């Protein structure tokens, strides 16, 4: 009890917000690395936290340490896939290229004066139509985006409810 | 008087600050600033709580139950926090807003938030170019109406959780102690 | 050695990096962010180097009178350079760019620092409405653009007007610790 | 001497920190940061002062005293910011400007403060007057959008000489008390 | 064992953490929050190191020279992170690019990096606003194309510097720390 109300309990608080990251938004002002780089950040404070409890023999590591390393890992890989979403999402087709695989995984399954004003509206007309182009492809890489948030957060809810409830259930038995 | 000033206070002071981030707009982006640097602090106290409050094991302290209810607090502050944000960044061509959260969040509940102060030859291609230039600038204005949508309802749902919220911090509040100060 | 190792060569790396704010563009917006990082480690350092030495009060010690005096410099380089976003981003609604600063800063300076039928009318009336607002927009921007390359020329001669300033103060104080 | 140096100038240096976030102007997106790692500096503070004060617990001393003041006065100065904040990115909307904001802080306090700041045709002309309109559409939300952030602009410039008075006068105040 | 999992393993964790900057973009203005997110971890992990091992002043311990290899090398990945930043941001008006800097980093290196794919009346006012507007778009998109061919120099910077920290990453470890290793 002692060791569940003061350190298993805040712990597990703690780490269980590295979920929250799918549910930001994958585009500039979205802020996963921000907020996913501070959770790591408490996880470290609880690194520490811990060796200030277990015994000091050195022959192995104890099961409350490897557990420790399981959910900081676990939460580094998360926060590694907000920033690829970040870089998939702010692709742009000059930089890199949109696979056709990618578009189906996704896209899919998931007088003079007169001649010179004419001659200028056909410009100001041809310059809109090319800025449009360019702002389209940008947001077919803003869709992707957000179909690969929907498929990681169904993925990362999955595999931290099942690796936690397993390894903390072990230890009460 | 000793424990009150030196462990009760601070952890008032930042009740209410994490209580506060609601009444900033998501158009400044700074929400996830705030909440997360709330969040940092709140950690660091949960450390220095630990380093303070006594070690023993028979029962749970006072303190120790108010840190959690403190605890849980920021919590659901943040996560509802992250929630508007994305409500309002919600793509229309990949979701349709309910038809019940238009009436609920839009029309009816801005209406009762009363102390509020919330809004309740070459010449054809010439041509032809122009309307072009015109009918594309109509279609941008459209695009533009349903994100501004999307924004109205975010702010809306902001006015109406800092209402919200500010209950939840007081009823929360005196249930954890009213009892203990009684006793006393 | 063990104080070299330990205690000197960590914190003067650590305060070196603020100089780097300076060559830190200000339409990069992260001047503060990296800057008040810098001071969070520096009082870090501080908190180290009290728990070192004994209480006493006979003097400062020689390693505490650097830290005093190189803290000091560094948290006014943060100081400048919010100063310097504060003077980039004013414009001609709210101060006034004066004849001094001109001349200053855009002539002199960047010199010395080799520095690089009625429906028919209304829709003749609307084409001529958005070339009068694009007009407007061009003399505003071209003067938001003055402000600019002010900056710009800020950061160059901040640049070579710090870092040297760094250097031979450290240069010195060290010089004549190492003769101690 | 040894507590003046140890104690009060990493202190001096926090405090000129917090009043420094109320310079910085609303547009650079920065007035978070500032304020809330001032507020982290200032809780480091109190665990700085934690191993030097006595144990007991009959009263507090007078140098705890003085950090919860200067704890407080820090605080104050972010809440204060995020006010400042709040009002500048305010539109029509969200929020209807009221008559008396307008008077008090636009007409009334910036002298008293020193501020003072063929079918085809027809559709072509059609398109084009679509476009100046679409145009000026924009204009007028931002020119109401701008009242608003100028609102905030003259709150956040009288918040900032307040808090320098206020800062510079009780810290000097504490500080004699305590080296008499 | 022992040793392994309580120090090398989050040292090997904010290591690996340092070199991903680089391949983040810098369109998302995070760049520099990164980079000294990842600094300040390492600092605050000297405090570990200072907590853990032994306080001898006799001799440098074998993670203490580790531990100033890693220093040195987050502090080299985060200057150059600042200088392709800076160096994307220049703008025509005040630096002209030199000419070698043109013939080295947008002719020749890019050619030879084969792993990234990175690539290598009132009629005449009507017609006089109408030549005013098309003239303005071709000034528009000359200014940005300058400032297009300085954003260009600073993506191509960011890919072979990616490539050049991976392998100085790798190299020092290994030398570091299997040395030792086997002995035990």
């Amino acid at each position: 009890l002692f060791y569940i109300i003061n350190i298993i309990a805040p712990c597990v608080l703690i780490s269980s917000l590295v979920v929250l990251v799918y549910f930001l938004p994958a585009q500039a002002g979205g802020q996963k690395c921000t907020l996913s780089i501070s959770v790591l950040l408490a996880q470290t404070i609880f690194l520490f936290l811990i060796a200030q409890k277990v015994p000091e023999t050195s022959l192995n590591v104890p099961l409350i340490g490897k557990y420790l390393i399981f959910v900081m890992f676990v939460s580094m890989l998360i926060v590694m896939n907000c920033v690829i979403v970040l870089n998939v999402s702010l692709r742009t087709p000059n930089t890199h290229s949109l696979s056709e695989k990618i578009k189906h995984l996704f896209l899919g399954f998931l007088a003079p004066e007169i001649k010179s004003c004419v001659e200028a509206c056909n410009f100001i007309a041809k310059s809109t139509k090319e800025q449009n182009d360019s702002g389209s492809e940008n947001e077919n890489w803003v869709l992707i985006g957000k179909v690969i948030d929907k498929a990681c957060f169904w993925i990362a809810l999955l595999l931290f409810s099942i690796g936690t409830l397993a390894i903390f259930l072990t230890g009460h038995f | 008087l000793y424990f009150v000033v030196n462990v009760i206070i601070p952890c008032l002071l930042f009740s209410f600050l994490t209580g506060l981030v609601f009444y900033l707009p998501t158009d400044s982006g700074e929400k996830m600033t705030l909440s997360i640097s709330v969040l940092l602090s709140l950690t660091v106290f949960l450390l220095v709580i630990v380093e303070l409050i006594p070690s023993t094991s028979s029962a749970v302290p006072l303190i120790g139950k108010y840190m959690l209810f403190t605890m849980i607090f920021v919590i659901s502050s943040i996560i509802i926090t992250v929630v508007v944000i994305n409500t309002h960044h919600r793509s229309p061509s990949t979701h349709t807003m309910p038809q019940w959260v238009r009436k609920i969040f839009i029309d009816t509940i801005p209406n009762v938030m009363f102390f509020s102060t919330m809004k309740r030859p070459d010449v054809k291609s010439a041509i032809e170019g122009v309307k072009y230039i015109a009918e594309h600038m109509k279609s941008d204005e459209e695009s533009s109406n349903a994100a501004e949508e999307w924004k109205y309802v975010a702010m809306v749902i902001d006015h109406i959780l800092l209402c919200v919220f500010m209950l939840i911090c007081i009823i929360g509040t005196v249930s954890v102690f009213a009892g203990r100060l009684i006793e006393l | 050695l063990f104080y070299v190792i330990n205690f000197i060569t960590p914190c003067v790396l650590i305060s070196f990096l603020a100089s780097l704010a300076f060559y830190l563009p200000a339409e990069s917006g992260e001047k503060m962010s990296t800057a008040i990082s810098v001071l969070l480690a520096q009082a870090v350092f501080l908190l180290l180097t009290s728990q070192r030495l004994p209480e006493t009060a006979l003097a400062v010690p020689l390693i505490g009178k650097y830290l005093m005096f190189i803290m000091s410099l560094v948290t006014g380089v943060i100081v400048n350079c919010g100063i310097v976003l504060n003077f980039h981003f004013r414009t001609p609604s709210t101060h006034v760019l004066s004849t001094r600063v001109k001349q200053i800063f855009l002539e002199k300076l960047p010199r010395i620092l080799h520095m690089s039928h009625d429906e028919i009318k209304s829709g003749i009336d609307s084409t001529n409405y958005i070339v009068k607002q694009i007009k407007e927009k061009n003399a505003y921007d071209e003067e938001v653009g003055n402000w600019n390359l002010v900056g710009q020329t800020i950061d160059r001669l901040s640049m070579f007007i710090i870092t040297p300033v760094m250097v031979l103060g450290t240069i010195f104080i060290f010089v004549m610790g190492n003769f101690n | 001497l040894f507590y003046i140096v140890y104690t009060i100038i990493p202190c001096i240096l926090i405090s000129i920190l917090a009043i420094l976030v109320f310079y910085l102007p609303p547009d650079a997106g920065e007035k978070m940061s500032l304020s809330i790692s001032a507020l982290l500096a200032v809780t480091v503070f109190l665990l700085l002062l934690a191993d030097k004060v006595p144990e007991t617990s009959l009263s507090v001393p007078i140098i705890i005293r003085y950090l919860m003041f200067i704890m407080i006065l820090v605080a104050f100065s972010v809440i204060l910011s995020v006010v400042v904040l709040n009002l500048h990115h305010r539109s029509p909307n969200t929020h209807t400007m009221p008559n008396w904001i307008r008077q008090i802080f636009i007409e009334t306090l910036p002298p008293f403060l020193w501020i003072q700041r063929p079918q085809d045709l027809k559709e072509a002309v059609e398109a084009i007057k679509y476009i100046a309109e679409q145009l000026e559409s924009a204009s007028e939300f931002d020119d109401l959008k701008k009242d608003w952030q100028y609102v905030a602009m003259v709150a956040d410039r009288l918040f900032l000489y307040v808090f320098f008075v206020i800062c510079s006068i009780g810290t000097f105040s504490i500080f004699l008390d305590a080296s008499h």
